[PDB]
């Protein structure tokens, strides 16, 4: 009734309240890191042999 | 040649590491799969150590070719009475870093091969087939590459 009347809904006491605590809601990378280190190792090999 | 013991003490390491993710994401049975693991590690250690020697043996000369002038500089700065230091130290001076790079490169090479096979080709295959093909191909291909 209050909601339909746009009355203050806070005046109406609930029977009880419950507080609900809500806390809220790789292989590519491994290949990439190994690739980059190996590629720079290849550059190192070229310089070493150069 | 007797230094090969170190190679044997190194070539096996990488062969067994992937067991973690295989037991965690491929959920391999470590008891039944131990048959495959032992063979794979043994073959890898054999050929990889042989590769270690081959790479270093094939390239060690370059170290002296490059830096022997500097090594001689420090040797003298420290002819028969003079040359002895060459045999005692200089040869090992070239050898020491030659081994370090040979093993370093071989190990660096191994990782990508297994990563590519397991997680980019054998994605769509049985974990049993995944481990079999990935490790076997890695070992054979890498050893052949070392012979390149």
């Amino acid at each position: 009734k209050a909601q339909r009347n746009n009355e203050d809904i806070s005046i109406i006491p609930p029977l009880f309240t419950v507080s609900v605590d809500h806390r809220g809601t790789t292989e590519v990378l491994a290949a990439a890191i190994g690739l980059v280190i190996y590629y720079l190792a290849f550059s190192a090999k070229s310089h070493i042999q150069a | 040649a007797k230094s090969s013991a170190l190679f044997f003490g190194n070539a096996f390491i990488v062969s067994a590491i992937p067991i973690w993710l295989y037991w965690r994401i491929w959920h391999m049975d470590l008891i039944q799969s131990a048959v495959l693991y032992s063979v794979m590690t043994l073959v890898s250690t054999y050929l990889v150590a042989f590769a270690y020697k081959n790479v270093k043996f094939v390239l060690k000369h370059k170290v002296a070719q490059k830096r022997e002038d500097a090594v001689s500089k420090e040797v003298t700065r420290k002819r028969k009475e003079k040359d002895e230091r060459i045999l005692w130290k200089k040869n090992e001076v070239a050898d020491y870093e030659a081994t370090t790079f040979s093993i370093f490169y071989n190990n660096t090479l191994f990782l990508v091969v297994v990563i590519v096979a397991s997680f980019f080709i054998l994605k769509n295959f049985n974990p049993t087939v995944n481990y079999i093909l990935s490790i076997s191909a890695s070992s054979g291909l890498i050893a052949l590459l070392s012979t390149g």
